[PDB]
């Protein structure tokens, strides 16, 4: 029951 | 889905306000970011803080803001911004906004939902209610088929004032100008309306929320 | 960072033309970039997210592009309805301590529509102004494009003080402005003069309204 983080910055 | 802010208004330097954002027509199957964004007159959007709507209630702050502002979920539909140790630099319209969380990466990952904003003025200047003067052409003029009448809203503090005509009833040919500021610091604005000569007298309704006043001025050629 | 900077600070293009707004991120942010439209006195409106995905409702002539540190919002086939300030924004949360939400500084787009000359109205002070010690004279310029200059003349003498100007945002249908110009004098000043005059100049055109105190 948590929001997902976006992935790390590719760059 | 919609958002509405409240709790804004006049406050003295060194003081505190708590702004509230109320969400209507929303669901709870997804998680969102509820953010506060402010905008000083004539200036740009400036992000303050966000909080996620999951149980964690994780929050994120702009660096300038983290020390004097605190963001909270106070219910399933309400978020508060408590603003403290205030100065002139915090005078601004404060917007509540909402955007999706990342999810599968297929969401609207930006602020898609916005409130109308609430205006905070941080000033040592006491609120002052405006005088309303009618605007009408010089009586020495020859009348014609139509006439533009108006209201000059003079000498109020702080912002805002709103203006309707005939209690919202009359909007056609209404032009309400942005406020100006006199050198003393007081504000003024104009609203004019175009109407036909045989038409009944028009009434401007001038609301100054900071002083809890509404002024009705009835104007005629 | 990531700090967002926008160029140019202002753009002016004719209806049907094209405007390109540039957004620079001081460090790489993939495509975690939104664009917003804000008209004077209204809330911001989401146009674009993930750099190039059009928000629902937004016309296809809005095109978002870019990646890493450079982004553009390109508006084709400009309408008067496009007159506004546009902001780029970071929108990213990667962890509890890795996030970005700041906006760029904004770009104002002015849309050049068809030229319309102003009509001008002048309003002598209501009877109950003078007793307050000060008098405010209102001059209004209607429905015009492009911008105008105002001049107040008291008995032929140009005024330089006591003047405040207020302009409405471009009309979404025809790009036109409205102008409210006020002249404030003390009551004693007002009663020592006869002819009060507002001149609105648009390029090589002038429209003048006066009134004489005593006739009003």
């Amino acid at each position: 029951g948590k929001a997902m983080y976006a992935p790390p910055i590719r760059g | 889905q919609s958002l509405e802010e409240s709790g804004g208004g006049p406050v003295k330097p060194g003081g505190t306000l708590t702004l509230t954002c109320k969400a209507s027509g929303i669901d709870f199957s997804s998680f969102y970011y509820m953010c506060w964004v402010r905008q000083a007159p004539g200036k740009g959007l400036e992000w303050i803080a966000c909080i996620v709507t999951d149980i964690t209630g994780e929050s994120y702050y702009a660096t300038w803001a983290k020390g004097r502002f605190a963001i909270s979920k106070t219910s399933s539909t309400t978020v508060t911004l408590q603003m403290t140790s205030l100065t002139a630099a915090d005078t601004a319209t404060y917007f509540c906004a909402r955007g999706d969380t990342y999810g599968y990466g297929d969401t609207v990952y930006a602020l898609n939902l916005w409130g109308p904003g609430t205006l905070v003025t941080v000033s040592s200047g006491q609120p002052k209610a405006p005088s309303v003067f009618p605007l009408a052409p010089c009586c020495g003029d020859t009348p014609s088929s139509t006439v533009t009448l108006g209201c000059l809203v003079k000498g109020y503090l702080p912002e805002p004032v709103t203006v309707t005509w005939n209690s919202g009833t009359l909007t056609n040919g209404v032009r309400t100008f942005p406020s100006v500021r006199q050198s003393s610091g007081l504000y003024s604005l104009s609203s004019v309306v175009s109407v036909t000569s045989s038409s009944q007298p028009v009434t401007c309704n001038v609301a100054h929320p900071a002083t809890n006043t509404k002024v009705d001025k009835t104007v005629a050629p | 960072g990531p700090v967002l900077t926008q160029t140019p600070p202002s753009a002016s293009e004719p209806v049907g033309g094209t405007v390109t707004i540039k957004c620079q991120a001081s460090q790489a942010i993939d495509e975690y970039l939104g664009w917003y439209q804000q008209k004077p006195g209204q809330r911001p409106k989401l146009l674009m997210y993930y750099a190039s995905t059009l928000a629902s409702g937004v016309p296809s002539r809005f095109k978002g592009s870019g990646s890493g540190t450079q982004f553009t919002l390109t508006i084709s086939d400009l309408e008067c309805a496009d007159a506004a300030t546009y902001y780029c924004q970071n929108y990213y949360v990667g962890s509890s301590t890795n996030y970005a939400f700041t906006f760029g500084g904004g770009t104002e787009v002015v849309v050049k529509g068809d030229p319309v000359a102003p009509t001008v109205l002048i309003f002598p002070p209501a009877a109950d102004q003078v007793a307050t010690g000060t008098v405010t004279i209102v001059c209004v310029a209607n429905k015009y494009f492009p911008d105008v200059t105002v001049t107040w003349e008291v008995d032929g003498t140009t005024q330089t003080t006591g003047i405040e100007n207020s302009k409405t945002p471009q009309n979404s249908a025809d790009c036109t402005y409205n102008l409210s110009s006020t002249l404030t004098l003390t009551s004693t000043q007002y009663n020592s003069h006869k002819e009060y005059t507002c001149k609105v100049t648009q390029g090589t055109t002038s429209v003048v309204q006066s009134f004489n105190r005593g006739d009003c």
